[PDB]
């Protein structure tokens, strides 16, 4: 009974920016690191970076390092993204998942598309 | 009972942690030690362990009582419960008290307030060994001890009429010096934590040879003395006197290996390396006559045995 | 980075047949592997994990195995519903994800 | 008074705090999200299959009976507290005598974060079992596993989890190698589970992929064992004439061989299967008997006792000259394919 | 729960610093031993090892009562509780009593008031070893253990069952290795002290070490080499190579020999039988030695025989081979008899 | 809620609890259960004459007082709760050092079962002595015991058994001795009875061979080639004195050190070992060797001379031969 | 009076006082600071790779709590009062096996000062390791360091210093090792950091240089008059292969058990020690003096005079050369 609920999609054009929440409802938020997941129209999912919400610590993908920043509101349950410098390669749909243990991710968010033209 | 209450007196209101009559005056302690026996001398680490039963008696003005006993002679449940002198051996290297069947302890306070309290004790003591003419090295192996930390103004250590209480020395352990007899000092020493009252007894100690005298000094020796045979030998036989030379160097090195690994390794000559040397340069100078001799002999055969006994006569007066 | 190799990029496996998958990671990965259906237009819904280990409430034709580097999840009588995209994941590091083995009637 | 608080906060924690009882007993099982820092990874006792390791064991636990809300966020508090709350009985599998240090006080550091994030290192010096198969030894690459779980617990009590990624998980300290003759490649994690009598249990194995490095061996045994071997091969060059020296030559290498052989088992535990050393030993015993049978034979053939001088003499031996080339021939080819069968 | 009632009236109102009936007479403790295993004997320390039940009974008039049960075992930790006897080993050295699982220890309160405390100790006891007779020797180990505290107006140590019966050895259980276990004889005397005067008992454990294991590691290696040393007389004499390196080899395990007995041995100025032994030798082979380096004077001719003037065989060689065995035979035959 | 039960019941559970008395003190005597879970035998030392069993040590005694009913699930508590409770005062009558394994924590279990079954468990390295036979050493097939007692209770206030009979002993297969082979391990209830009384005894017990190819790599094999390196001197010539007396003393020498090698690194025990019994053989054989060589030494000096080199070479081989065979038909 | 007064007193320090909280807990960090006073380094165990140091390890830190201002005088507590005060939880981080004396007491000292200063000393008896790095051994200058750190006390809570400069560490020119030298003695304080934060650190750091001589007549006087045993064989006739030969391998094999006997006795080491190199010299020198006989043999039977005279001209030069390069590379 975990739903990581997303904002939703967006239609941006290059060069700006776009913030994409991840409000997970249930489990605590602090209790399990939040990992961000961008999956290519097309292609394979990839990992973004996961942010533990209690310390607000962030570990990024290196091809991302700079285009991804992850910050996280404890008073209202959610995490955000900020996706900056966009371009035609950053058009994707985007879930936020949750690491349950060290095996599985335990619920995925329902999906953010994102456009650029 | 009555004795009970007399205990519960004594300990009541009593503060173990303060040592009687602190900052009053100089705690007065008399010391007087009894030898068990002196275990062997383990030399290689320079220390040697002995048996003691140590006793200390301090006068301790919170532990006095009136009645018609005259003392009370109680186990080792006692001593931790009051005040006990912090002593520790100075030149302890690992040192353990009796615990079996019950803690190796007495206690007997008398009714003035003397406080005997005897413990035994297996101390591993360190004493510095100078083995510069080792085997023949007469030591004086000393213990020390005193209060770890008060200092001279709060505890004052001394002897008893009886200066140290030696048991019967036949039963000792001292396997291969003989313990030639007892020394007492009393000395102030000052550290970093401050100036205390050291007392340090001094075991005089004589070496024999009995074990070194076969396991290396009589083998060295008799291979000296087949360095002598191989003069005799007929110089016509080549492989058999280049045999024995080399196998006689083989010896020498053999016998400069278990002097060496079974004495202390230190970082100058002994007597005993000093010996096995000779010994060595002795059959160095035969092989390289023999080599000499290749390329006079009864001169050699008479020379080598003169020197070596001249070398053996400068040992013994040394 | 670890990547993640579906083999059979596409299957066209028959209703009730044994249809098996092969993933395989570059690195070791233990038996932090786990195994992902995406239906199109929805989210992954974790159908493995830790390697053999099976998510609550998923159904028994989901047999998942193999040891660290080798990997496998074979549907015996794969049904209609069970048709779609399959990504192995690994956790053992840095997560990556795999190419999806997509399957059609 | 400025200290009161923090006792005052302790106290209040401690009050009707069980001990005895895990967190969220009957409630949820209990996540122990544990990481090791070697602080150095001690030398590996080879003839007890073991390795000793010196480890900060970090392990972290939330227990909501320690939350708090004070001026400080952490509690930085002493090993004495440690005692005082519930530890898990985390031990070694294969731990065959190990002891946490407390020299000068306990090493053990408690942390409670406001949250009731229990974080409970301690300094261990981990004298853990390897199973080893030494078959290739000395060069056998062991995954020496640091196996540790809970003794009483069951999987469905407490299950132990890792703080950071597996791989991110096992931390090494750059200059913590006492390893004299080992060489840490790395470290493998993995979790998983153990079927007990009483029980399932959880348990997270670490496999220390340490290889061993030949440089003691390569002169400890291999340089005196190739060197013997040529030896009894400079027996081969050695005219057949001289009997008692090429006769001595023998004997001393076989003798030698033994010595050797005896030395080199010393070393490693009293296993049944024969070591590549050994191997590598018998090889090299083969070829010094071999040269000690070679000049039998050429005794057995040697007609004539006296030597070349300047009345016939006797003839180089053909088994000499064949010797001669074949047997560093014959050592070059083992050799190789030796070194290639176990080096790769 | 009534023996918990019991067993606290017990233990109210108790002092387990005083002596049961202090002031009104001696306690009179009572000790029987059972060697569990009668365990090594170390030569090199002097020490030896045994792992006994060590049953202590003593009337305590404390510890009396009236119940159901007659007699009650307790569990160990009791025995910190209740008083018991500061019994100490007065040759004890590195003693240890044994806590797996629990310390292994009895304590039984017979109805009338007698106590029995037993424990399974692991006793390093010092045992002087005079090895002047060594190998073939006969030691008196004592067992010493008496009050460290009470003096003879204090406590007094007098065997329950007697002189034979108190102390039992099961033979089954006979760690001895190198040794055997001839018997034991118990005794009772008092030992006096500048602190006072004290009881103390002794049970003086008679072994005879076997010889069985010292005729195999150094009494027959040491026979061969007398054997080769005569059998250099056997090798010609013209063999000069083949008789140095005979010699030398000889020697060589010779001084080796003495050298790993010395080792087995405490570094003591005894000079043991052993040594004797291995003196004995040594001047049975360094005098073959010797006869070689005297034959080697008058090898005038140095050339072998072919089978022109050959060597004649040396009559110093002839005697060597007849009595150098003959003499190393009878003072063999005076050494076992000598001291068997 | 749920962990405040836990709590009460717990507490009430120690409340009042008599640690000195054994549960139904003066009643039957109480029914112990073990059910011992090896983790390894490793260590077993000849020279000192015992092994360290490295053991899960279970004991599942009844305990009346220890009932709860309320809770449905097994308590399963800490160590320290053992130090609280009445553990029987159980003893390895052949233990020399034994030790509870201390990291992180003492390592001991206590489930607390609703019927009131107790399930006590430890993790003990013990060094059990059990008296080894090495007459037959290394071939021996050793019978070592781990005599499970109990030091102060009287079979009339205890008993002992084995839970779930010979499958009480856990994981004996897996375990993997180095030079060891558990081929057998059996398990018995004797009834030992001292001067206090009779005793309940589990002499849990394991005949364990030594495996004979690591004392060939080490012994064995090198004393076979050092005879046959001694046989070497029946194929060299006699006439070369130095040569032929050179291999037989430094092969004689040889088997002397490795026997003497062979005593420090064994027991001081008097009688005869097999393996000595092979040395012995082996010294016998390279000093009839040398004595062969003395003997025609003899005869030449002092065609017959190379006859009895001829027949000695053959006789010899076979003579080890059949001294081997007579050997492993004696011992295998 | 006087006593019962110092007993009031004592009583209302230890009254309240917690040990779980360090001196001005949730403050600035209570400067703590070291003092040693080295009894004696025991052994120097390359065969384990670590050292044994006794010493007098003294703490004296302040502690507001433990303020005294009606007596006086220095009070000495008994040891036992140190387990119900608090002190640092130092740990030596190269400690293996390390203990605090106890004969007859625990060896322990607690004097509490008038102004507030605790100087808790100890005589402590620490296994120290340090990982010896051998390349130049018997001619290595090694160190081996005390790593004085709190254990639970980042530098937020706690920091290490020496009371002096050089003051706090004393009774170290007068210590003898047999084997070693202490050339020097270096105080260095860190903060090194861990994941779990930044800790106060102090190194003793000494630098102890072997004694040289120990090993020229130990291990040294062995390789050299072996090797001067090698070239013994050189002024032998060549046809004395019976002879020469045996010398040559009776040397080779004492060359082999020498360096075998020291690598027992020292650790399993992975590379070549200079120890190890100067054996393994002298076994290439001995080595190619048995394969100049070979050679000789080889050449007259499968000039020889000359080719002896040139070993023995320069067998000398060049293991001189040998000699020196080494020599200069290591001292
Ligand atoms: C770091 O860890 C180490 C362990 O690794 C801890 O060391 C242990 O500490 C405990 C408690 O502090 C010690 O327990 C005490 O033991 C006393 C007897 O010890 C002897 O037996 C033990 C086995 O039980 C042996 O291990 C000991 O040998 C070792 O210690 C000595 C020095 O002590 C060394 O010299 C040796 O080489 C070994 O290293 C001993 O042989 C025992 O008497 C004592 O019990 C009394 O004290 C407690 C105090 O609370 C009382 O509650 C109790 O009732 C006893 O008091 C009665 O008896 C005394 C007898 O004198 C009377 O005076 C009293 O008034 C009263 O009547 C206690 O149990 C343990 O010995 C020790 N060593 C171990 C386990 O090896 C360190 O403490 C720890 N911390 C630090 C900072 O180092
Ligand atoms: C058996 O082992 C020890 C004592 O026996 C010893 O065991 C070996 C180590 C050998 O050295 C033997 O020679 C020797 O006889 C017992 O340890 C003691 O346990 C008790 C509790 O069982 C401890 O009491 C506790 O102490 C803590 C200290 O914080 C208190 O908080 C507790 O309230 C309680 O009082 C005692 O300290 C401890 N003594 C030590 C460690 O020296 C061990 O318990 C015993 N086995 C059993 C089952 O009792
Ligand atoms: C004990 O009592 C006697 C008799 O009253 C008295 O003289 C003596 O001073 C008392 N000793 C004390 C109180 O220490």
């Amino acid at each position: 009974e975990i739903q990581l609920q997303q904002s939703g999609p967006e239609l941006v054009k290059p060069g700006t920016s776009v913030k994409v929440s991840c409000k997970a409802s249930g489990y605590s938020f602090t209790d399990y690191n939040m990992y961000w997941v961008k999956q290519s129209h097309g292609k394979s999912l990839e990992w973004i970076g996961y942010i533990d919400p209690y310390n607000a610590d962030t570990t990024y993908n290196r091809e991302f390092k700079g285009k991804a920043t992850l910050t996280v509101d404890k008073s209202s349950s959610t995490a955000f993204m900020h996706l900056n410098s966009l371009t035609s390669e950053d058009s994707a749909v985007y879930y936020c998942a949750r690491k349950r243990n060290n095996f599985y991710f335990d619920y995925w968010g329902q999906g953010t598309p994102l456009t650029v033209s | 009972g009555d004795v009970t209450v007399i205990l519960n007196n004594l300990l009541e209101g009593y503060d173990n942690k303060l040592r009687p009559d602190i900052g009053v005056k100089p705690t007065l302690i008399h010391t007087d030690m009894y030898v068990n026996s002196i275990g062997p001398v383990n030399a290689i680490n320079m220390e040697y362990t002995i048996d003691i039963f140590f006793a200390q008696t301090w006068y301790d003005r919170r532990l006095k009582f009136n009645s018609t006993i005259k003392v009370l002679r109680l186990n080792s449940n006692m001593v931790g419960k009051i005040w006990i002198p912090d002593t520790f051996f100075r030149n302890s290297k690992k040192a353990d008290a009796h615990w079996i069947t019950t803690p190796n302890r007495m206690l007997r306070i008398w009714n003035d307030g003397r406080v005997l309290y005897t413990l035994r004790l297996t101390i591993d003591a360190e004493c510095q060994l100078q083995l510069h003419n080792f085997p023949m090295d007469e030591h004086s192996c000393p213990l020390e001890f005193s209060s770890y930390g008060y200092p001279r103004e709060e505890i004052v250590y001394q002897w008893k009429r009886s200066s140290v209480e030696v048991g019967d020395t036949r039963s000792w352990r001292l396997y291969q010096f003989s313990f030639v007899g007892l020394r007492n000092t009393t000395e102030v020493v000052k550290t970093t934590s401050g100036d205390y009252v050291v007392m340090s007894v001094y075991f005089d100690l004589s070496r024999r040879m009995g074990y070194f005298t076969i396991q290396t000094y009589i083998p060295c020796t008799l291979i000296v003395v087949l360095s002598w045979v191989s003069f005799w030998i007929n110089k016509d036989a080549v492989p058999a006197r280049t045999s024995l030379g080399i196998t006689t160097v083989l010896t020498m090195t053999t016998l400069s290996t278990i002097a060496r690994k079974s004495l202390p390794k230190v970082s100058y000559v002994t007597a005993m390396d000093l010996f096995v040397s000779v010994c060595f340069i002795f059959v160095f100078s035969a092989l390289v006559e023999y080599g000499t001799l290749h390329y006079m002999d009864s001169y050699a055969r008479i020379f080598f045995p003169t020197a070596f006994c001249l070398f053996n006569l400068v040992y013994w007066v040394s | 980075y670890i990547v993640m190799t579906q083999s059979p990029k596409s299957m066209s496996m028959s209703l009730g047949e044994r249809v098996t998958l092969s993933c395989r990671a570059s690195e070791y990965v233990g038996s932090y592997v786990s195994w992902y259906q995406q239906k199109p237009e929805q989210s992954p819904k974790l159908l493995i994990y830790g390697a053999s280990n099976r998510y609550t409430g998923v159904p028994d034709r989901f047999a998942g195995s193999g040891s660290a580097t080798d990997f496998t999840l074979t549907i015996t009588s794969v049904q209609a519903e069970d048709l779609a995209d399959y990504h192995c994941g690994q956790t053992y590091n840095y997560p990556t994800f795999g190419g999806g083995t997509k399957l059609e009637i | 008074d400025n200290t009161t608080v923090f006792t005052r906060i302790l106290d209040r924690l401690l009050d009707g705090y069980d001990n005895r009882l895990r967190p969220g007993l009957g409630e949820r099982v209990t996540e122990v999200k544990t990481d090791i820092f070697v602080t150095s990874f001690g030398p590996v006792s080879d003839h007890d299959m073991e390795y000793t390791i010196d480890v900060f064991f970090r392990q972290s636990w939330k227990d909501e009976r320690l939350k708090f809300k004070g001026p400080m966020t952490v509690l930085r508090l002493n090993n004495l507290m440690a005692s005082k709350i519930w530890t898990p009985d985390t031990f070694f599998h294969n731990g065959k005598k190990s002891v946490a240090h407390n020299m000068t006080m306990p090493n053990k550091l408690l942390r409670i974060t406001e949250d009731g994030t229990l974080l409970y290192t301690m300094r261990l010096t981990v004298r853990a079992e390897c199973p080893m198969h030494l078959e290739d030894f000395p060069m056998d690459a062991h995954a020496c596993p640091l196996k540790f779980g809970s003794y009483a617990y069951t999987r469905a009590e407490v299950v132990y989890e890792w703080t950071r990624e597996p791989a991110r998980s096992v931390v090494v300290a750059e200059d913590g190698s006492r390893l004299n003759q080992y060489d840490l490649l790395g470290q493998t994690v993995d979790s998983g589970i153990v079927q007990s009598s009483t029980g399932e249990y959880v348990v997270m194995t670490t496999h220390f992929h340490l290889k061993r490095k030949i440089g003691y061996f390569v002169i400890q045994t291999y340089l005196p064992c190739i060197m013997t071997v040529i030896l009894s091969q400079v027996s081969f060059w050695l005219n057949r004439e001289s009997v008692p020296a090429r006769t001595v030559f023998g004997v001393t290498t076989v003798l030698t061989m033994t010595t050797l052989s005896i030395s080199a088992r010393n070393s490693l535990p009293k296993v049944a299967y024969a070591t590549a050393m050994d191997w590598f030993i018998a090889v090299c015993y083969a070829f010094v008997f071999s040269a000690l049978i070679e000049f039998a034979t050429v005794n057995y053939f040697t007609k004539r006792g006296y030597a070349w001088d300047g009345k016939t003499f006797n003839s180089v031996s053909k088994i000499d000259r064949l010797s001669r080339i074949a047997f560093p021939l014959l050592f070059g080819i083992f050799n190789l394919v030796y070194w290639a069968t176990y080096l790769n | 729960t009534i023996f918990t009632r019991i067993l606290d009236r017990l233990l109210d109102g108790y002092d387990n610093r005083l002596r049961p009936g202090l002031g009104d007479a001696v306690t009179e403790v009572k000790t029987d031993i059972y060697v569990t295993s009668f365990g090594p004997v170390s030569d090199t320390d002097m020490e030896y090892t045994i792992d006994v039940f060590f049953r202590q009974t003593w009337h305590d008039e404390r510890l009396k009562f009236d119940g159901p049960m007659k007699i009650l075992p307790l569990n160990n930790l009791l025995a910190s509780k209740i008083w018991t006897p500061d019994t100490f080993f007065h040759n004890g050295k590195k003693s240890v009593a044994h806590n797996m699982t629990t310390p292994n220890k009895l304590l039984r309160l017979v109805d009338n008031g007698t106590l029995l405390y037993t424990m399974r100790l692991t006793i390093h006891a010092e045992c002087p070893m005079h090895l002047e007779d060594f190998p073939m020797d006969v030691h008196a180990c004592p067992l010493k253990f008496g009050s460290y505290a009470y003096t003879k107006a204090e406590v007094i140590y007098s065997w329950t069952l007697g002189k034979n019966k108190s102390v039992e050895v099961a033979q089954d259980g006979s760690r001895l290795n190198q040794y055997d276990l001839l018997g034991h004889v118990v005794g009772t005397e008092i030992i006096r002290s500048s602190t006072g005067e004290y009881v103390v008992m002794t049970t003086h454990f008679h072994l005879k070490r076997k010889i069985g294991y010292f005729v195999i590691q150094t009494y027959l290696p040491c026979i061969m080499t007398v054997i080769l040393s005569q059998v250099s007389f056997w090798l010609n004499r013209e063999s000069v190579p083949a008789r140095t390196v005979f010699g030398v080899t000889t020697v060589l395990t010779m001084t080796t020999l003495s050298i790993s007995a010395r080792n087995s041995l405490p570094k003591v100025a005894y000079a043991t039988a052993m040594d004797w032994f291995i003196a004995v030798c040594y001047a049975f082979v360094f005098s073959a030695l010797i006869e070689f380096a005297t034959v080697n004077y008058f090898t005038k001719r140095s050339w072998a025989w072919e089978g022109k003037t050959y060597n004649s065989v040396s009559k110093v060689d002839k005697i060597s081979r007849i009595i150098f065995p003959v003499l190393f035979a009878i003072f063999n035959l005076v050494y076992w008899a000598t001291y068997v | 809620s749920n962990m405040s039960l836990v709590k009460e019941t717990v507490d009430r559970l120690l409340k009042g609890y008599d640690i000195r008395l054994r549960p139904d003190f003066g009643g039957p005597p109480v029914a112990v259960g073990m059910n011992i879970d090896i983790a390894s035998i490793d260590m077993v030392s000849e020279v000192n004459m015992d092994y360290t069993l490295t053991m899960y040590f279970q004991q599942a005694w009844r305990d009346k007082r220890l009932s709860y009913n309320v809770i449905p699930l097994n308590l399963t508590l800490d160590n320290r709760v053992a130090d609280q409770l009445w553990v029987p005062d159980t003893y390895f009558l052949n233990d020399k050092k034994s030790f509870v394994h201390g990291v992180t924590v003492k390592n001991r279990m206590i489930r607390l079962h609703p019927d009131g079954t107790v399930l006590y468990g430890l993790r003990i390295t013990t060094t059990a002595a059990c008296m080894m036979d090495l007459r037959r050493y290394p071939l021996d097939e050793q019978n070592c015991t781990l005599e499970i007692e109990s030091y102060g209770y009287t079979t009339d206030d205890i008993e002992f058994y084995w839970r779930g009979d010979d499958n009480a002993v856990t994981g004996v297969t897996k375990i993997e001795l180095p030079q060891f082979s558990i081929v057998d391990y059996k398990l018995i209830t004797k009834k030992v009875v001292f001067s206090t009384g009779s005793y309940p005894r589990l002499s849990l017990s394991f005949k364990l061979k030594r495996n004979i190819g690591y004392f060939i790599l080490q012994t064995y094999m090198p004393s076979i080639l050092i005879t046959i390196l001694s046989w070497v001197s029946f194929w060299i010539n006699y006439d070369a004195s130095a040569a032929r007396v050179a291999l037989g003393i430094t092969t004689v020498l040889t088997m002397t050190t490795i026997n003497t090698h062979l005593r420090e690194t064994l027991p001081k025990i008097p009688y005869v070992k097999a393996i000595d019994m092979y040395l012995m053989g082996c010294f016998v054989f390279v000093f009839m060797a040398l004595l062969e060589y003395a003997l025609v030494n003899y005869i030449f000096f002092g065609t017959d001379v190379n006859a009895i080199d001829r027949w000695s070479r053959i006789f010899f081989p076979v003579v080890f031969s059949f001294f081997n065979i007579v050997y492993w038909l004696y011992y295998v």
